[PDB]
């Protein structure tokens, strides 16, 4: 999971 | 927004769509390319091809279970492009590049047309 | 093999599937969550959820046009997860995390369940 | 395009  | 994003989600979705295609699950169309038949999901074909997008948004063609391609279309070139639609991987070889590019032009798959043009230019 | 791969292909496919969902094109099921209804493509739901994969591979349920979820399922939690299925982006907030995690557990979306568990653990 |  990432900060887009 | 303040959303978080799962990096591998799109790839995982496409992998599962290809697994459903391999097991012939919820396929709703057969693409006829001369003597050859290819089962697929209309939504995936539309998501990958300008030609299929135009066909399946048409109020009469959206309901057809069989679509016949132009007789000049090569079945192997179509097979390679159908595999690309469901996997992101393109089996481009010296022996098939001309058929693949012509099929990609007909199907309106601009990124494929682009890499074929570049690979051909390098060999000239 | 000796294939080449188009990096953005899976993301571009998912973007187009979401555009078809937004315009209600070739959607073949309505998911009922108490008073709320959500239109979707069965193939995408199966590709994202262990629960929908089991439902739509069932020889009788594969043909249903309406699926009713358990009354304990929160419509907003479902909406957030449906948006995630079609975009890879999850709108996870303090005010919805409990409903999102419970819905992801029911839908069998293990990567979502995992990030919810981690976000909850950090707040404890 | 890349070599996967
Ligand atoms: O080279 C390409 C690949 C492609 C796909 C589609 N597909 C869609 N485009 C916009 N909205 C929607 Cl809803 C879809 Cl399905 C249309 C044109 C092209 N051209
Ligand atoms: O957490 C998750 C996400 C998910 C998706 C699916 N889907 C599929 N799996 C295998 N082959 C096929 Cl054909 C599909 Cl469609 C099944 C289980 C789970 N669990
Ligand atoms: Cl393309
Ligand atoms: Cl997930």
């Amino acid at each position: 999971w990432v900060i887009p | 927004d303040s959303c978080i994003q799962f990096t591998r989600h799109a790839s995982d979705v496409l992998l599962n769509l290809n697994r459903l295609r391999s097991r012939d699950i919820l396929t709703d169309v057969v693409i006829v390319v001369s003597r050859e038949q290819f089962r697929a999901h209309k939504t995936v074909l539309m998501a990958c091809s300008g030609l299929f997008y135009s066909i399946f948004t048409d109020q009469l063609k959206c309901n057809l279970s069989v679509i016949n391609l132009d007789p000049e279309i090569n079945p192997e070139g179509f097979c390679i492009l159908l595999d690309f639609m469901y996997t992101s991987r393109l089996n481009l070889r010296e022996g098939n590049i001309m058929a693949v590019m012509a099929t990609a032009m007909y199907l309106q798959m601009e990124h494929v047309v682009d890499t074929c043009r570049k690979f051909i230019k390098a060999s000239e």
